């Protein structure tokens, strides 16, 4: 492979969701590619410590389609995984029309909705989290 | 072997190639010594337009750009007599031709406005959701993929736990026919569901095979030794209607 | 703009846990750390003390190491504001 020339870390990495003991981390879009991370790096916290602040950590990735991040899926997989403490429960809100549906969207809606699960991961993707199908019901969810 | 361009679709850029033609198989390779492709002639049929487009029997439409329309017919001599010695021959529009034989966009948009209308009754969705305007649909249905090829059309990679699954259950390469013939079985609405898959032209009629070929697929659900058999004494016996036949807290809710 | 800014930041309450008077005029105080408080080493805070009922934030490092519980400040007394609070932390209650 090629060598790299690597300019370090411009991010200023807030992590506020440390600062409560319930947060809620909203992906949607190009915008949930450093969720990945964060997602990790909260796991392995809660691997290494045991008095952490933040008991709770729901992410809800909102997206059109998975197209260009599959990977996010195979990601969140393991991140689901390792997660155990709990911490982290997922919950992705798939958005796009039923009409309008590519290959990849048909084959998780159907083995979401309508085709059995094994160990409560869907034979397609193979995530505990619940994918959903619409706009993701924001207050309701923090009622 | 000659230099060569060949397309990849509408949306895609034209590969600079090289094509080398031996009898039992021709051969399309990178620039880097690189085989891109090695097509079996089994003992096809070709289109002429700068552009000769052949159309794979079970496979992926290939479509090569000439030099020039003399070198086109060349290239076209020299591949015709080698695929020969181990054949028919037709003209059409360039955009025809481009938008005719079987490309990676056209045939994903086609298969996924297809499976759409397969599940319209499970995603309530109407059967109005797109335009699927038949022979190219059994085409593409019956083009059997690479691992790799078919986890790319689903967006997975090849080694993926549920393609390496439905490959064992389809099990070298697999077609969508028997992709989704697993997928429904393994899904009374089954057997609406494959008839509706089975009935391309829409009439409601299953004319002579299509009926062995579900009792078949549906043989593929339910693992057997004497399945051959046993299937064709059941449909001997039994002889839409062809199923009554083969039956005799968190608030997370999307809008 | 500094003084907006300077509004803008939400300064924190808290409550001292431990105060001593070390030798040559010194005042070493521990304090609660708020729960999202993160912090490398070398870095430095602003306190105020309403006791004196100035509302003056003056600096001071933080001579506490990060995995501590607890904020620590040796704070020297160098002038009014120092040695008031000097004055103020060495009687209890
Ligand atoms: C980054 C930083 C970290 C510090 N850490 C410590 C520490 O850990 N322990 C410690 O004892 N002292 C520290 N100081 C010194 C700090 O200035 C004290 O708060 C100061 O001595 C308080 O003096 P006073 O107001 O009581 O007396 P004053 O008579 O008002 O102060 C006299 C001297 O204090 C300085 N001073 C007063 N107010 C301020 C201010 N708001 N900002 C900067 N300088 C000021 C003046 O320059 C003057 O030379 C630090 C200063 C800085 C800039
Ligand atoms: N932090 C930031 O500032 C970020 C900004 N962006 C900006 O957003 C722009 C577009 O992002 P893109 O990558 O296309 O994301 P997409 O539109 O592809 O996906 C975003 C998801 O959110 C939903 N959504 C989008 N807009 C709205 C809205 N107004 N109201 C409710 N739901 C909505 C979409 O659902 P549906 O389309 O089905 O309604 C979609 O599923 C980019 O130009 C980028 O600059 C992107 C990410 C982070």
């Amino acid at each position: 492979y090629p060598k790299l020339y690597l300019d370090g870390p411009f991010g200023e990495g807030h992590q506020e969701w440390h600062k409560f003991e319930v947060s809620v981390l909203v992906g949607g879009g190009i915008g949930v590619t450093p969720f990945a991370s964060i997602l990790k790096d909260l796991v392995f916290k809660s691997s290494v410590s045991c008095q952490v602040f933040c008991k709770k950590i729901y992410f809800i990735w909102v997206t059109r389609t998975q197209r260009q991040f599959e990977w996010l899926a195979d990601i969140i997989r393991e991140v689901e995984e390792n997660d155990h403490q709990d911490l982290v429960s997922v919950h992705i809100y798939i958005t796009q029309l039923a009409e309008k549906f590519d290959l990849r969207t048909t084959m998780l809606y159907i083995c979401e909705r309508h085709f059995q699960k094994v160990l409560n991961r869907s034979l397609f993707t193979g995530l505990r989290s619940i994918t959903h199908f619409g706009r993701p019901p924001f207050e309701p969810f923090f009622n | 072997g000659m230099e060569a361009l060949e397309w990849q679709g509408h949306k895609e850029p034209c590969r600079p190639v090289l094509v080398y033609l031996q009898p039992g198989q021709i051969r399309v390779v990178d620039g880097r010594l690189t085989v891109l492709r090695t097509i079996q002639l089994q003992p096809v049929n070709f289109v002429l337009s700068r552009t000769l487009l052949l159309k794979i029997p079970k496979e992926y439409d290939l479509v090569l750009l000439f030099n020039l329309e003399e070198e086109r017919q060349a290239l076209v001599e020299n591949l015709r007599g080698a695929l020969k010695e181990s054949i028919q021959e037709w003209e059409l529009r360039e955009q025809e031709l481009m938008r005719a034989a079987v490309t990676r966009e056209q045939r994903r948009h086609l298969l996924e406005t297809f499976f759409r209308h397969l599940f319209s009754q499970v995603l309530d969705i109407n059967q109005a959701d797109a335009g699927t305007l038949s022979q190219k649909v059994r085409e593409a249905l019956t083009c059997e993929l690479s691992r790799a090829e078919f986890a790319e059309s689903l967006g997975l990679k090849p080694q993926d736990m549920f393609v390496e699954s439905m490959f064992s259950l389809a099990d070298g390469y697999l077609s969508f026919r028997e992709f989704l013939d697993i997928l429904v079985v393994f899904m009374e609405e089954k057997s609406r569901l494959m008839f509706r898959m089975y009935d391309f032209d829409g009439n409601g009629l299953i004319s002579k095979d299509e009926f062995i070929r579900m009792l078949r697929s549906f043989i593929e659900i339910s693992n057997n030794c004497l399945s051959k058999a046993q299937l064709a004494e059941v449909v001997e016996s039994m002889f839409w209607e062809d199923f009554h036949f083969m039956l005799r807290l968190l608030f997370t809710e999307a809008h | 703009g500094d003084k907006l800014v300077s509004l803008s930041r939400k300064k924190v309450e808290i409550s001292v846990v431990k105060a001593e008077l070390l030798p040559s005029g010194v005042t070493h105080l521990r304090f609660q750390r708020p729960q999202g408080f993160e912090y490398k080493s070398g870095q430095w805070v602003r306190i105020a003390c309403l006791a004196l009922g100035t509302t003056e934030y003056h600096p001071f490092t933080l001579t506490s190491a990060p995995h501590e519980d607890t904020l620590s400040l040796h704070i020297r007394a160098a002038g009014p504001w120092t040695t008031r609070l000097r004055e103020i932390y060495s009687a209890p209650t």
